[PDB]
């Protein structure tokens, strides 16, 4: 949530996304570490990052 | 009864590519552990694919990296497989469950893909 403002970040691995563990295995109830960016060259005016 | 319509089973000649597609009767147009579970011949449920709806993040099983895609859409509120390349093993009976928050497994009729050479 809306943690520490001053601070670092490296986590990794599915934060609990199902009820199982992801018991170091992805797959079921696992998300990958950080979803893609990657807007094109031409993706709306005000939208770009 | 949580109704999810199913559709796309059908033959397919050995490494083809169908069309499958998976729509919820709301669920309370909302779900977290959405995916795809099979129950091959002679053999037991296991885990294929997962895919969530509060996200873009896909989860698929070792047998079905990169050449099996799943997307979720949040306006027609239905689930669209599509793969590629198939084996002769992977005949089996799909189904495509709906997890709600905090509720049990949600399930459909599935559809019966058959992958042969006859």
């Amino acid at each position: 949530s809306n943690l520490k403002p001053f601070e670092r970040d490296i986590s990794t691995e599915i934060y609990q996304a199902g009820s199982t563990p992801c018991n170091g295995v992805e797959g079921f109830n696992c998300y990958f570490p950080l979803q893609s960016y990657g807007f094109q060259p031409t993706n709306g005016v005000g939208y770009q990052p | 009864e949580v109704q999810l319509v199913e559709s796309g089973g059908g033959l397919v000649q050995p490494g083809g590519s169908l069309r499958l597609s998976c729509a919820a009767s709301g669920g309370t147009f909302s779900s977290i552990g959405m995916g795809w579970f099979r129950q091959a011949p002679g053999k037991e449920r296991e885990f294929v694919a997962a895919i969530s709806w509060d996200g873009g993040a896909t989860a698929y099983a070792d047998s079905v990296k990169g050449r099996f895609t799943i997307s979720a859409d949040n306006s027609k509120n239905t689930a669209y497989l599509q793969m590629n390349s198939l084996k002769p093993e992977d005949t089996a009976v799909y189904y495509c469950a709906k997890e709600d928050v905090g509720k049990p497994f949600d399930w459909g009729q599935g559809t019966l893909v058959t992958v042969s050479s006859g």
